[PDB]
């Protein structure tokens, strides 16, 4: 599965 | 022993805005389309390729090929049965010269997607490229063609199919979205591998950390990512228990070159060394979490075990020397560092409710101030900031953000200069060695191999600094003490939720 932009941490 | 019944409720601190693998750029987007959907493989917690809707995949010609059998009977939300047509009509999309979105990385080896039958399709590639098996199976949400076939491509991403009336053969079901508050999904009785055991699942928005966790203590949410300066606290709540485990991600500083302030190697090279990140991590993080060096997580079987990198350790002097060796000194008296007419002055933006990255964004601010740097801070809502920091607006100077990595390390999405118009490369890198050796890489089918030469790659990277690499973060996932059938996985919060169970 592909990155994404992650919100948390 | 599995005992059917009760709702979770998730809180968020981050909006999704829709919910389509092929358009979609964000994790809390990805979270809702993994429920909503079906896809062809499914990457498990030991982060290996499982069969999900295919029957079976075959190898052909060396890699250039796929011949893909696919699951008779799984149903879409509506009661039509899922079949190949589905599955050329959605990654046929991001072949067509219509196509408009930032996921052209994932397809851009494809040549053609045909039906075989009407179960079966095989898949022709241009040239060999493990991202296809390894990321496009895991992450193309199959599309009903009987609902979206007709529509133009070049419309697709605004169409209400993707807010407030989609349609999946995934485990849960679309009920509500009620814009800033929450999306509601229900448990489909239909789903081909069986009906979910919990009812409902509502993803909740809370862009506030500190009142996630005081709704986790009062119940009004039920499974939350708690920050690690909250762990002590969240632990004595009733009713719930911890599971802790390091993430497939890491936290960054985007320095935007498109901004004349980041354009030298050298400035960024001396942010980096300007920024005490050992105390940031104590400070911030309360010691829960490590330096990062390197642009992969530490779980990547690809993750460099013995590479020298460049670390740009802290050295406050030393970058006052490197930033005066650039051409960077105050001229004015003004305290902030001056070139050929220019102030060193930026806006340093993250996203309104992570309030690590918020505590962060204020030590850099404190820590550059120190080296005669000026930043002004600047939180924002996180469905707004992913739309601003994406093509065609890059409408930032620099960010404090994090990477949900993908599963089949390849830094070529992110960092290879050919992705800055239409992808991920949000700060406009481009090093045209670094491009030349990532391309070269998807062609080397060894692992051992690929790994080798991507030690180049790594060197490069740092090197250059396009980012500050800040953290590799842990997750802290709270959820009911009953809560039975749940597997840690790195990179999915939600994996697998259709399994989960609450025993009574
Ligand atoms: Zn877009
Ligand atoms: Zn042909
Ligand atoms: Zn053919
Ligand atoms: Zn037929
Ligand atoms: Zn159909
Ligand atoms: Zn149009
Ligand atoms: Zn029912
Ligand atoms: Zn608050
Ligand atoms: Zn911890
Ligand atoms: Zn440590
Ligand atoms: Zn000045
Ligand atoms: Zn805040
Ligand atoms: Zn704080
Ligand atoms: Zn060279
Ligand atoms: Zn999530």
């Amino acid at each position: 599965v592909d990155s994404k932009n992650t919100s948390s941490w | 022993k599995p005992q059917q019944g009760g709702d979770l409720v998730v809180g968020s601190i981050g909006e999704p805005t829709l919910f389509n693998s092929l358009y979609s750029t964000d994790d809390a987007s990805t979270d809702i389309e993994n429920m909503l959907y079906s896809f062809l493989t499914k990457t498990d917690e030991k982060l290996n390729v499982k069969l999900s809707l295919a029957e079976s995949i075959k190898e052909l010609d060396g890699g250039l090929a796929y011949d893909v059998k696919i699951k008779k009977g799984v149903k879409f939300h509506d009661g039509k049965e899922l079949t190949a047509d589905d599955v050329v009509f959605t990654y046929s999309v991001p072949l067509s010269k219509d196509y408009k979105g930032e996921r052209g990385s994932t397809y851009e080896m494809l040549k053609s997607v045909e039906k075989k039958g009407d179960y079966e399709v095989l898949f022709k590639l241009k040239y060999k490229d493990g991202n296809f098996y390894n990321n496009a199976l895991d992450s193309t949400a199959i599309l009903p063609k009987h609902i979206l076939g007709n529509v133009p491509i070049a419309d697709l991403e605004e169409n209400e199919f993707n807010r407030k009336k989609p349609i999946g053969s995934g485990p849960f079901k679309f009920k509500e979205w009620k814009q800033g508050q929450y999306i509601k999904l229900e448990a489909n009785d239909d789903y081909f591998e069986g009906r979910p055991y919990l009812d409902t699942v509502t993803y909740k928005v809370i862009p506030d950390a500190n009142a996630a966790e005081a709704q986790l203590q009062a119940g009004d949410i039920n499974f939350f990512n708690v920050p690690a300066t909250d762990y002590k606290t969240a632990e004595k709540f009733n009713n719930l228990k911890i599971v802790t485990d390091l993430a497939l991600s890491y936290v960054y500083i985007g320095w935007n070159e498109k901004n004349e302030l980041f354009k030298d190697k050298k400035v960024r090279q001396a942010l980096t060394t300007a920024l005490d990140r050992e105390s940031i991590v104590s400070q911030v993080l309360d010691g829960d979490g490590e330096v990062a060096y390197i642009p992969e997580s530490p779980l990547s079987w690809n993750y460099p075990k013995d590479i020298d990198v460049p670390k740009f350790e802290y050295n406050e002097k030393k970058a006052k020397q490197m930033l005066a060796e650039a051409g960077w000194k105050d001229t004015n008296g003004d305290g902030i560092l001056d070139k050929d007419g220019k102030k060193f002055s930026f806006t340093l933006k993250t996203n309104q409710g992570n309030k690590v990255r918020e505590d962060i964004a204020v030590v850099v601010q404190e820590q550059l101030k120190k080296i005669g740097i000026e930043v002004k801070t600047q939180i924002v809502e996180w469905s707004a900031l992913v739309e601003q920091m994406n093509p065609p607006n890059w409408d930032f100077d620099a960010m404090v953000m994090g990477w949900s990595l993908s599963t089949f390390p390849d830094q070529y999405d992110i960092f290879h200069s050919s992705q800055i118009k239409k992808g991920l490369n949000y700060v406009w890198y481009k090093n045209a060695e670094a491009d030349k050796l990532m391309k070269d890489a998807k062609s080397i089918s060894d692992r051992k191999q690929y790994s080798k030469e991507y030690e180049q790659i790594y060197q490069k990277i740092a090197e250059d600094q396009p980012y500050t690499f800040l953290y590799y973060p842990n997750n802290h996932m709270a959820m009911p003490e009953n809560l039975e059938g749940y597997k840690y996985h790195p990179k999915r919060d939600l994996y697998n939720i259709e399994k989960w169970w609450l025993a009574k």
